[PDB]
């Protein structure tokens, strides 16, 4: 396959833009936790907190209470499991994709380059002299000068 | 400055915190100021210290699993230290083999919680270092934690320690 | 008065130090990222994984105190700001989802071939425990088919050239 | 134990060091007999820190050596033992005398006479061990030591270890 | 559907006829569908419409500073089952309802219902806040590997790296001509 | 063509060199040039501010030279406002400069002629 | 550098040599344990962007 410029940044884009939402969301729930933790020690909370936040709200505003214990329901626990079984599917499938896209992408390459190692081979004999160089990427360069000669 | 011979004091003893008249707790700085002990536990040892090599690397250039990062910081340690390296490259794969935190985010996290505790820098870098699971355990391994720090408080740091501690 | 005694002390802490682990890796990988040029791939594939490494530690750490934290809901105090920041702390202890996870899981969950709606629920017990039965067989071949298989010196120089200087025969 | 500690050091130039970047052969001269030096006042000095300032000032020439005498300020991490405290090794040789555990960059000598009675000397096992009714001290195993006795000469600091005390032996 | 947590309740219908304050929170929230309507609070409320131990300070400031709610919680001392009190005020607009079962005296408390601005909300449990959070984060890491991964290409000459997309003696010229 | 006014009367109050009174008020600019040699043009915001870098071409064959850009523009802004004139202190640079390379540029041919 | 062709082999085999096992063994429903949907989707995300 080929892909442009204009698709290489429109996926840096797009993958940018994810990656801001995960950390955002991230910090919110990292910022409630400490929020929350600020109730009860006021110590280890506070560092992870915003100073924004600090400034508009003062810490040690939430508390929590128990509820009682309890069993939860069969009726969730099929739940969960039968979505348990359909995200393994999903993921089987997604694995299968990447997998068979990826063996092609090595087959292509491995046909190359036996291609270029049977060129190699039927092209250089063991009198010829070969050596690797630098760009900085390795490259067979073949020294046919008179100069040792 | 007096030229008494002063030559009488009790030995360095890490259980009764003597650690010598060049280890107390306020040092002074090259610039002037008396400054905070600097005690490290082997994680921050260990970080510190690769730290300082790559910065050491990358200054010469302008002019995670233990096994991958033994021969990283082994090359690092041949491509950035000179002669005389043995003694560092035992320190480096000692700190290796004990190393109770990885990244950088563990150890400084470590560090914050170990200082509301307001212990000795010391003793906050043996319990650091050590891994002890109960607290008379860290009691008669650090005898400087006898009358300093309360049972269920020491109980809660060693466990959450416990928690925090990775592969 | 007011009391904080309904708050868990260890698990709290704890995912947050996880949590903070977490978002400090991802601002490392914004940084990294959000320059022009991208760094070696090796760098970018190892902060990948330290941070998938992370959050399975996040939920080891969550699941492993699954109860006493169901047990334990959030409500704000009189000293939080309810009027002019209602709107702070109603995304702040908000459990729905943003609309694209649970699409994509409702996507899931029909794409699983096996529903509720029109099976009774002893079936889909049933169903689940032959799918269990189904994965022990395969992890037992995978098992056995694994188990099948295995996983100088000709003389002295010194001596020699002691010859040459001197005439001494060299003692064998 | 670790620390971070500034330390002054002495440092004779020969005369041929007297070039147009004397600074860095300095800081190099600073680096090989600092870097792993051991030092009886200040423990083993491992690394130098921050090397891009280091405090070099006006260095005295010797009036009969003709050398330049810097007194070069710096920044390093070393490992000084003491005492009374528990540090965790792995054995790297053993003996009929005891065995000597590798700690940091220093070796600490455990003797015969500071093992609990239960164990003793194997010098039928290959590498030699001590033997015990519940564990094994053999080479490249993880041992916890508590370093009870340490001497310092000038240049040389060595340490007695003993495992008798409960919570301390192999990890 | 959604089910009980995820849902804010008002009815500004009942605000515009009665008003919310803090005597009428109770009714207000018989109204919301969080209340039982099997509860010995409302069997009280139908019977009544026809210093003190085994509670926590935070509720005894509420019945010390209003009335209503000592003699509703003297009433419902008498009985038992679950029951709806509110265990901290905030004036003009905050408040709170907890799910509570006494027996004898014997109290637990279970699920609260906080008000904030005249609307009814589910106390929720953290647990699921934090999982919604991380449904974000792992989807949105999950968009963000499976985006990256197709500009990744291999080849055996060098090693794995990124797919490419398809004068310097000036600043001398610039320092000898000064 | 009001800002073509404004460069027209900037150059009123300003003393023009002999070899730099060949201009061209045009194309919202003056064209400032010495024939075979560069022809630099140049543009001003208002009366009392002094002008700014534009534009340069040189006219000498070798053209399609490569020019650094903003490093050049920084000390042509940098030496038009700390000038006590600008048009003179400007022709002189600028003539080294030219000179310079050609030098480099003669240089070239007799490391090249061995 | 001939030498550590041997190990990076020997762990690339004993890597692959379990790994396709250890991803379809560690998909085990039960009541490792995954009693939320937490533990479904890191899961299945960590597989795919892992394994």
């Amino acid at each position: 396959t080929v892909m442009t410029q204009e698709q290489f940044v429109k996926r840096r884009r797009d993958m940018l833009e994810h990656i801001n939402l995960a950390m955002n969301e991230s910090s919110l729930a990292l910022e409630f936790v400490s929020l929350l933790l600020s109730s009860v020690k006021e110590s280890t909370g506070m560092s992870s907190m915003s100073p924004f936040l600090r400034k508009v709200v003062k810490p040690s505003s939430l508390n929590s209470d128990k509820i009682p214990y309890v069993a939860p329901t069969k009726k969730e626990y099929i739940e969960l499991d039968i979505l348990n079984k359909g995200w393994k599917l999903q993921s089987l499938n997604e694995s299968k994709d990447l997998l068979r896209a990826s063996f092609n992408k090595l087959s292509s390459i491995l046909q190359n380059e036996h291609d270029y190692w049977n060129k190699i081979m039927q092209s250089i004999s063991n009198k010829d002299v070969i050596f690797k160089i630098r760009d900085g990427q390795k490259l067979l360069a073949i020294k046919y000068g008179y100069e040792d000669s | 400055r007096r030229r008494r011979l002063k030559k009488v004091e009790e030995e360095e003893n890490a259980a009764t915190l003597q650690l010598g008249q060049e280890f107390q707790l306020k040092q002074i700085n090259h610039q002037g100021e008396e400054e905070e002990l600097i005690a490290l536990n082997l994680s921050e040892a260990r970080l510190v210290i690769k730290e300082a090599l790559v910065e050491r690397r990358r200054a010469f250039k302008r002019s995670e699993t233990r096994e991958k990062e033994l021969e990283s910081i082994d090359v690092l340690l041949e491509q950035t230290t000179g002669g005389n390296n043995k003694d560092l490259k035992n320190t480096m794969q000692y700190l290796t083999n004990f190393s109770r935190f990885r990244d950088q985010e563990t150890v400084g996290a470590v560090i914050q919680l170990l200082k509301s505790t307001g212990l000795h820098p010391f003793e906050v870098a043996q319990l650091g270092s050590l891994a002890c699971d109960t607290a008379d355990e860290a009691k008669t391994l650090i005898p400087s934690l006898n009358n300093k720090i309360s049972d269920d408080e020491l109980e809660r740091i060693l466990k959450e320690l416990s928690n925090l501690e990775t592969l | 008065s007011f009391d904080f005694n309904g708050v868990p002390g260890q698990a709290l802490d704890a995912v947050r130090m996880r949590l903070a682990q977490l978002t400090h890796s991802l601002r490392r990988i914004r940084d990294e990222m959000s320059k022009a040029e991208l760094p070696q791939w090796y760098t970018l594939q190892s902060q990948l994984n330290v941070t998938l490494s992370q959050l399975v530690s996040v939920t080891s750490t969550l699941q492993h105190f699954q109860e006493t934290l169901d047990s334990t809901v959030v409500y704000p105090l009189p000293k939080f700001p309810t009027t002019s920041h209602e709107s702070l702390v109603t995304t702040l202890l908000r459990k729905k989802n943003i609309p694209e996870v649970d699409e994509w899981m409702k996507y899931v969950r029909e794409t699983s071939g096996v529903t509720t709606a029109l099976l009774k629920d002893e079936e889909i017990e049933k169903l689940l425990q032959q799918d269990r039965e189904i994965t022990n067989w395969a992890r037992t071949t995978f098992r056995n088919e694994y188990g099948k298989h295995d996983f100088s010196k000709p003389f002295n120089v010194d001596d020699v050239l002691k010859f040459t200087f001197t005439g001494e025969k060299p003692i064998i | 134990m670790f620390f971070i500690k500034d330390l002054s050091l002495n440092i004779t130039l020969h005369p041929s060091f007297f070039g147009p970047r004397m600074k860095q052969y300095l800081k190099t001269k600073l680096l090989e007999e600092v870097e792993g030096s051991c030092t009886g006042k200040f423990g083993y000095i491992l690394c130098v820190l921050d090397y891009d300032n280091i405090d070099i000032q006006r260095g005295r020439i010797l009036p009969t050596d003709g050398s330049a005498e810097f007194n070069v300020k710096y920044r390093a991490v070393v490992f000084k033992p003491f005492k009374g405290e528990v540090v965790d090794g792995t054995v790297v040789s053993c003996s009929q005398h005891g065995f000597e555990v590798q700690v940091g960059p220093m070796k600490v000598f455990v003797t015969k006479h500071l093992m609990p009675q239960d164990l003793t000397f194997n010098a039928g096992s290959n590498p030699p061990s001590y033997q015990s009714s519940e564990d094994v001290i053999t080479i490249k195993s993880r041992i916890r030591v508590k370093i009870e006795g340490c001497i310092s000469q000038v240049s040389s600091i060595h340490a007695i270890g003993s495992i008798k005390e409960d919570y301390l032996g192999a990890i | 559907v959604t089910p009980l947590d995820e849902l804010q309740w008002k009815s500004p219908e009942w605000i515009q006829v009665f008003g919310l304050r803090t005597e009428n929170v109770l009714d207000y929230f018989a109204e919301s569908p969080f209340f039982d309507k099997t509860s010995n609070n409302q069997v009280i409320k139908m019977q009544r419409q026809f210093e003190f131990a085994y509670v926590d300070p935070a509720r005894r400031q509420i019945l010390f500073k209003y009335p209503m709610y000592m003699q509703l919680e003297e009433e419902l001392m008498k009985l038992d089952g679950t029951e709806y009190v509110l265990s901290s005020v905030r004036e003009p607009d905050f408040w709170v309802i907890r799910k509570q079962r006494r027996t004898n005296p014997e109290i637990i408390p279970l699920q609260d219902y906080y008000i904030i601005g005249a609307n009814i909300y589910q106390s929720p449990t953290i647990f699921k806040i934090v999982q919604s959070r991380l449904m974000s984060t792992s989807y949105h890491l999950n968009s963000t590997l499976e985006s990256l991964y197709d500009l990744i290409e291999f080849q055996p000459s060098q090693g794995v790296h990124y797919k490419v997309p398809t004068t310097e003696m000036l600043d001398k010229l610039m320092v000898t001509s000064i | 063509k009001d800002l073509n006014l404004t460069v027209s009367i900037k150059i009123a109050l300003m003393n023009i060199p002999k070899p730099l009174n060949s201009y061209h008020i045009k194309n919202g600019r003056i064209y400032f040039t010495v024939p075979n040699e560069f022809e630099i043009q140049l543009s001003t915001v208002n009366r009392q501010s002094p002008l700014f870098f534009v534009d340069l071409k040189l006219l000498f064959n070798t053209n399609n030279l490569p020019l650094n850009k903003p490093r050049l523009e920084k000390l042509i802004n940098e030496i038009l406002l700390k000038s006590n004139d600008p048009l003179l202190s400007l022709y002189n640079f600028l003539h080294k400069y030219v000179l310079t390379l050609q030098l480099y540029m003669v240089h070239r041919e007799f490391l090249k002629l061995a | 550098s001939n030498q550590a062709l041997y190990e990076k082999l020997e762990q690339t085999r004993t890597i692959l040599s379990v790994k396709l096992a250890e991803l379809i063994n560690m998909t085990t429903i039960a009541d490792a344990q995954e009693n939320s949907e937490l533990a479904v989707a890191t899961t299945s995300v960590m597989m795919v962007n892992n394994q």
